[PDB]
């Protein structure tokens, strides 16, 4: 009991949306379940056209969007009815990046630069010419 | 009376909570429209006893209760004649 | 440091950003197309009062400034004067494409290059103009951004 | 202002034909019946269900003839496909684009800089457009909403590169895309 | 089906409030007095029971 | 002798709880009219909203005026509001569940809405600029106009039943509720209030404010305007529906505490405040001050005269 | 006489001052240059299929009738004519996006006077209907989708069952909005008489649209130059017998029952074909062609760098946008940039409305008069 109600269930008392979600939940099922853990659920019927596919992040405290992956994204935004496992079971190779939420506000370092710009570790120089530069 | 102490004891406590509550973060239209509220305001001062005691006075009451209205009406209808309250 | 004490510093930033995040009061800068779609974000789909958001129009009690849209040079100091009658906790979220970074009309006589000249914006948004989705992702992130804001203990070490 | 007297007593001599017209318009005008109907209707949709999409987890629909974050796919070989035609800075509408090339060493040509200002890029399409080979394109992604102008002005090619991050998504539009465009 | 609930909810608080608000003062007296309050006293209750508590005394202490 | 300061803070902490908690089911429910939800992230169900205000308004950063910075702009605020508590002072929730029996409850109330109206003027003018005094001098007029109506309306109930204090007219109306045969007094009263406190179809004032100034006091302000709105609902219910008394008389109801009673027909009031507020467009001010002068002073007038006529024919008078 | 000032909902950014007497505003003006960008001079350091944008973001409540005009412009002076698919679905989109002006003016309008709830219904419809935009082309707003000759890409399957399921819907929304307002003694009573304009003054002063057509004088481009496929479209043209306030707002939602009407009569008779062009000199070729031929590489490659160039003359070309007349004057030379394309938004005459007609009433009314003429100061000053 008290295990879950701590996991996922008591942070709905402060947080409001995940109440709402829940409730969506109790009239729910179930379509997946991707890597970064979050569980994605669809209560398609009676219901309405707008809020029949939605998801539950998996992370209870800091949920934040961009945290789906591209194949859920694409399920969860209704523009193709693919599912994300049938996605990734395309999932291009040879080459690829894991997914990262749009963190843009935890250090610069995790955040990211130009090649001019002096934090970052490049800090390129635009030139195109050379100096004659004696020994 | 002895209720008007629970009344002024209220509106000093009531001072002293707005207090602490505010220390926490540290032409002619309108004269006539006043003049007709003086001129009714005595009629609902003078409707006040009248309106308690309409059972120890017979239709006497009641007629010379209407006479003043009648009076203070073509009072009002002149007013409104003029059109002073126009607005 | 008296790790007790830092706890409870700890508690009193959560509630204090938790308080300045939940009842965030913006104040709407409509110039262009983009106060059209931020009047979408407002409107029923995407509701903005949800999230403890009013649309305060008097700059004297207001927390945000949500510049949607696109200065000009006759319209600078009419936003500069704006933005300085605010009070101290303040933020600035530019919406569209011209109001940050001059956007189209950045190649063009009579349009300041972007809001960030004039006030120092926050947190821009990209969009032309941004999806409700997008603005409300970016009030979002400006809650986010109030979110890391340990205050009492900065205080308290000063 | 002679005629308005004229008009104002034929309007009334016209509707006050009989008695049962003016007692129903006097207690029509004197009982809110208007009023009434406009709050009851209110009331119906007090009670009806809502719209509020409640987006931080059902966000709302899409179409994939989308714009929004820009990538740069590359084929399936990684080998990139952007072959620095120019024609995507040409056709720009609001120059935000530069684009510098020269000759590899293995021989074929490749773009040395390749960076897009987000924010003086307006999201149009043409891009999208004008490319032969599918090099850029507007990957149905809108949640980036950085607290600096700098990251706005998506980096040389590089960010642009990591696009490829969707391109399983992407992929998929492309698809839908193929039979009319 | 009870969606409308939400919104009679925060108002349902004030009627709370309200009933606590009057419950209170109404109590606190019980307690300060033995007995509920009286609407409406005219001169002779008041006589009646500045007699009754003198003769009241006068027997508890005999 | 401590006993009146305990009755005193549980009658104010209590409506500052309901009045904060009015302000954000106002937003929810004129929402829910709108097709759309109001508040509902802080809280499990919005709950923590106001709570939320409070504190991001006490944490602002404020700003003291420049304008009589003493004892004239610093007191204003402060002076609406006492008045608007001490008209709570006598207001019955349940038999005897009062404050102060002041057997002349009624003119009382009258005199505290006039005192309201010294408080919004003053207010006004202690400000520099002279667009807010010219505001201030046009919500006084159309307070104290629909004050002269109130005024009408008030001696109409108070014909129908004898004495003044509000538990007798309370009883009074556990015959039979007066809103039932005096239905159409009732609607005019009920504009009246609406009027007198500006709220839903009568905003010009404060829209051309709006249109064209600390943070606690413009809290004060506007806490002083929501309080007095539950008051005016409050006095309706309780000098025009019944004032805790069940309905159809069974003893079923009767296991109902009867305060449950009042606090349900003033949260139906509140709810009727709230819903025509979201539906109707405003009055400008001249068709405002109009009506005030023009329709409801004469019908409330006619109205005393029938209800006096009709009660004074039949020994049905006491 | 007061000298006030009027800084302001959301209605736009705009400057209004006023000579006032009491409550009567003796003499309003307003200031305007509030936001200006230059829309002209660009256009001529641009081009033409790089110019439309500017068009699209022109008056941007009604986001496609402007492409429609430059279209319609682009396409006289250059002598291409157009299939007849392509003509009816930009008849549906020119429609559709009259229907989405008319409700966001409307309710705005009904904001300024004070109610809430149309807003709030008007604005789930306005999504609806921008749903159908970014699902055909592009973004919600600004859908560059009405290139000279024809279309850019063929609308998807499965569209036009979702058109009928909206103006179904939709008519019933029309309805409920009308019982909402149409009748309200407080609405009646605050928009009648308020603003009367003679048709004299109204064809002095140039109006057009709606505001030409509220007081008398019957007169819409639709009819008299039926510009697209309009004929085969019969529909209403309703006419204000008492050129004021309300009859503007009864003009408007007869307006949007009208553009109703239009909106069916399209999915019933749109002849499936071809779009856009038959020349690949005016209009660049589709992908596979352009990556299996040769010569449509050549031509894709000429028309995306170079764009079409038009010949020497110049023209005038007014198309009934949901305001009024948008104008659009090309003095277009030779070479591929449009030499002084000017724009003529309605915006211009109905400030100078503003001016003379908002004599003589309150500030209420100044607000009221705002809200009847919809002004989009984008368009006003470009
Ligand atoms: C600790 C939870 C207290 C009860 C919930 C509440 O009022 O939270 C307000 C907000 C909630 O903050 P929060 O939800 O942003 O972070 C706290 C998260 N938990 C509850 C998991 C530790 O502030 C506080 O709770 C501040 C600390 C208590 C005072
Ligand atoms: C007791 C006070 C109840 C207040 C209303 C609760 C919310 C409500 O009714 O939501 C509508 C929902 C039902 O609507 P819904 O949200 O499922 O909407 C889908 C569409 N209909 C309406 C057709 C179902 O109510 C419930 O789900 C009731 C059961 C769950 C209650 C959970 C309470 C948690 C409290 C935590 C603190
Ligand atoms: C023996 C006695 C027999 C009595 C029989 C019944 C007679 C009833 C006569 C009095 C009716 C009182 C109620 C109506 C009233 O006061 O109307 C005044 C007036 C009617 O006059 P009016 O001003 O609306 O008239 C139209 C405008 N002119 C004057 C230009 C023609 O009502 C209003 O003005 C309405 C104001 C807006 C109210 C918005 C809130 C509504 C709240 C819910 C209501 C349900
Ligand atoms: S694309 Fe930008 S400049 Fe254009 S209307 Fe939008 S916010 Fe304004
Ligand atoms: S058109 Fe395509 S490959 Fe060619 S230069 Fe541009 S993105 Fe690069
Ligand atoms: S999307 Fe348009 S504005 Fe952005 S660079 Fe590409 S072609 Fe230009």
């Amino acid at each position: 009991l008290r295990e879950l109600k701590d996991e996922g269930y008591l942070r709905c008392l402060p947080d409001g949306n995940l109440l709402q979600t829940k409730i969506h939940n109790i009239g729910a099922t179930l379509v997946g379940v991707d890597k970064f853990g979050n569980k994605y659920y669809e209560k398609l019927g009676d219901t309405q056209y707008g809020r029949h596919r939605w998801v539950e992040y998996a992370e209870k405290s800091r949920y934040n969007a961009s945290q789906v992956p591209p194949e859920w994204h694409g399920w969860l935004h209704f523009i193709t009815d693919h599912t994300g496992d049938e996605l990734l079971l395309l999932k291009p190779k040879r080459y690829g990046v894991e997914h990262k939420e749009n963190l843009s506000g935890e250090g610069e370092q995790y955040i990211y630069h130009s090649k001019g710009h002096a934090l970052n570790p490049g800090q390129r120089d635009w030139t195109r010419y050379q100096p004659w530069e004696s020994k | 009376m002895s209720e008007f102490a629970p009344i002024c004891i209220y509106l000093v406590i009531s001072l002293l909570v707005s207090l602490i509550l505010l220390g926490l973060p540290f032409d002619i239209r309108f004269y006539l429209v006043s003049i007709l509220f003086i001129i009714f305001d005595p009629e609902v001062t003078f409707s006040f006893p009248w309106a308690v005691s309409l059972n120890k006075i017979d239709p006497f009451g009641s007629w010379s209760m209407m006479a003043f209205l009648l009076i203070l009406t073509i009072g009002s209808l002149y007013e409104w004649k003029r059109g002073a309250l126009d607005w | 440091v008296s790790k007790a004490a830092e706890f409870v510093i700890s508690k009193v930033d959560d509630l204090m950003n938790w308080a300045r995040r939940g009842s965030i009061w913006p104040m709407t800068f409509g110039l262009a197309c983009c106060a059209v779609e931020m009047m979408h974000t407002g409107a029923a789909r995407y509701d903005l009062d949800r999230f403890g958001i009013i649309f305060r129009p008097s700059p004297r009690q207001s927390d945000c400034m949500i510049v949607a849209g696109t200065l000009t040079n006759k319209m600078a100091p009419a936003l500069r004067k704006v933005y300085d009658q605010m009070p101290e906790p303040r933020w600035v979220i530019s919406m569209g494409s011209c109001a940050n970074g001059g956007g189209y009309y950045h190649y063009s006589y009579s349009v300041v290059r972007g809001c960030d000249r004039i006030v120092p914006v926050d947190i821009y948004v990209p969009g032309c103009p941004p999806t409700a989705e997008a603005l409300l992702y970016g009030l979002l992130q400006l809650q986010k951004k109030i979110n890391r804001r340990k205050d009492f203990l900065h205080w308290w070490t000063k | 202002t002679k005629l308005e007297d004229e008009q104002r007593e034929q309007l009334a001599k016209e509707i006050s034909k009989d008695w049962s017209s003016v007692f129903e318009r006097s207690i029509n005008t004197l009982f809110l019946t208007e009023m009434v109907r406009g709050l009851m209707l209110t009331l119906k949709y007090f009670f009806e269900t809502k719209v509020t999409i409640n987006y931080p987890f059902e966000k709302g629909p899409l179409s994939p003839r989308f714009r929004g974050e820009h990538a740069l796919r590359r084929y399936p070989t990684g080998e990139e496909r952007c072959i620095a035609c120019k024609l995507c800075e040409a056709i720009c509408p609001a120059q935000a684009i530069t684009i510098e090339a020269e000759e590899r060493e293995d021989g074929s040509r490749r773009t040395t800089r390749y960076d897009i200002d987000m924010t003086k890029c307006i999201y149009c399409g043409f891009c999208q457009e004008a490319c032969p080979v599918d090099a850029i394109v507007e990957g149905p992604n809108f949640e980036f909403a950085t607290e600096t102008h700098e990251e706005l002005l998506y980096d040389k090619e590089k960010l642009l590169e990591n696009g490829d991050r969707w391109e399983t998504e992407i992929a998929e539009n492309l698809r839908s895309e193929s039979l009319y465009r | 089906n009870l969606r409308w609930m939400e919104a009679v909810l925060p108002l349902g608080i004030i009627a709370g409030m309200l009933c606590v608000m009057g419950n209170a003062q109404y109590y606190i007296h019980k307690a300060a007095h033995g007995r509920p309050k009286h609407i409406g006293n005219d001169l002779w209750d008041v006589a009646m029971e500045r007699r009754d508590k003198k003769l009241h005394e006068q027997a508890a202490s005999s | 002798y401590i006993a009146v300061p305990a009755e005193i803070l549980g009658i104010i902490l209590p409506l500052l709880l309901g009045v904060a908690f009015l302000v954000l089911a106002e937003r929810k429910v004129m929402a829910f009219v709108q097709r759309r939800k109001g508040p509902d992230v802080v809280g499990s169900f919005g709950l923590l909203q106001p709570l939320a205000d409070g504190l991001k308004l006490i944490l602002k950063e404020p700003i003291s005026p420049s304008s009589a910075n003493f004892s004239l702009f610093r007191m204003a605020p402060v002076a609406t509001f006492m008045l608007s508590l001490v008209a709570w002072a006598v207001v019955p929730f349940d038999y005897g569940m009062v404050l102060s029996d002041s057997n002349i409850g009624l003119l009382y109330l009258f005199a505290i809405s006039s005192l309201g109206v010294y408080g919004i003027i003053t207010a006004g003018w202690s400000s520099n600029s002279k667009y807010a005094f010219l505001g201030a001098l046009r919500s006084a007029a159309q307070m104290v106009s629909y004050e002269v109506s109130i005024g009408l309306i008030l001696i109409t109930v108070l014909i129908c039943v004898g004495s003044c204090n509000l538990s007798e007219i309370v009883m009074a109306q556990k015959q039979i509720w007066f809103g039932i045969p005096l239905f159409p007094v009732l609607v005019m009263f009920f504009i009246s209030c609406l009027a007198e406190t500006n709220r839903a179809p009568f905003d010009l004032p404060e829209a051309e404010a709006e249109s064209v100034y600390s943070s606690m006091g413009s809290a004060l302000f506007f806490l002083g305007e929501y309080a007095n709105m539950i008051l005016m609902s409050g006095l309706c219910t309780s000098l025009s529906l019944g004032g805790w008394l069940p309905i159809l008389d069974l003893p079923i109801f009767k296991r109902i505490p009867g305060s449950i009673w009042f606090s349900i027909k003033v949260i139906l009031f509140l709810f009727l405040y709230i819903w025509v507020r979201a539906a109707f467009p405003r009055y400008r001010y001249d068709q405002l001050m109009g009506l005030g002068w023009k329709v409801f002073l004469p019908l409330s007038l006619a109205w005393v005269v029938a209800v006096s006529g009709v009660s004074v024919t039949f020994p049905w008078l006491p | 006489n007061f000298t006030s000032n009027f800084g302001p909902a959301a209605h736009g950014v705009l400057r209004s001052v006023l000579e006032m007497n009491g409550e009567v505003v003796e003499r309003a003006e307003p200031h305007i240059g509030l936001l200006h960008r230059g829309t002209e001079k660009l256009i001529e350091y641009k081009t033409y299929l790089q110019a439309l944008p500017y068009f699209d973001r022109l008056d941007y409540v009604s986001t496609m009738a402007q492409e429609h005009a430059y279209s319609l412009a682009v396409e006289r002076l250059l002598n291409c004519e157009v299939p007849l698919r392509a003509q009816y679905i930009r008849v549906l989109f020119c429609e559709i996006t009259r229907i989405l002006n008319h409700l966001l003016a409307l309710t705005t309008h009904a904001m300024d006077v004070g109610a809430s709830t149309p807003s709030l219904w008007a604005f789930e419809e306005r999504e609806k209907l921008l749903e159908f935009y970014e699902r055909v082309s592009g973004a919600r707003m600004h859908a560059s989708f009405i290139r000279p000759g024809g279309v850019a890409q063929d609308l998807p399957l499965g569209l036009c069952r979702d058109i009928d399921s909206f103006t179904q819907q939709f008519a019933s929304r029309i309805d409920e909005l009308e019982e909402m307002l149409t009748g309200n003694r407080i609405w009646k009573q605050r928009l009648v008489d308020i603003g009367t304009v003679t048709a004299q003054q109204a064809k002095d002063w140039g109006f057009s649209g709606v505001m030409l057509r509220g007081p008398g004088v019957c007169w819409d481009l639709r009819r008299a130059a039926p510009y697209d496929v309009y004929d085969q479209l019969d529909f209403d043209v309703p006419v204000g017998t008492r050129g004021d306030c309300y009859d503007r707002y009864c003009i408007r939602i007869e307006e949007m029952r009208q553009s109703m009407r239009i909106i069916w009569q399209c999915p019933n008779k749109i002849p499936s074909g071809m779009i856009k062009a038959d020349d690949r000199k005016l209009c660049p070729p589709s992908r596979c062609r352009m990556k299996l031929s040769m010569e449509s590489s050549i031509h894709h490659f000429e028309l995306y760098t170079e764009g079409f160039s038009v010949p020497a003359p110049s023209t005038y070309t007014a198309v009934e946008a949901p305001k009024g007349e948008f104008g659009v004057f090309l003095v277009s030379n030779g070479s591929n940039r449009p030499y002084r394309c000017k724009i003529r938004a309605p915006g211009f005459a109905h400030l100078q409305g503003l001016d003379f007609m908002s004599k003589h009433h309150m500030l209420a009314d100044v607000v009221t008069i705002i809200g009847t003429q919809d002004i989009v100061s984008g368009e006003v000053d470009r």
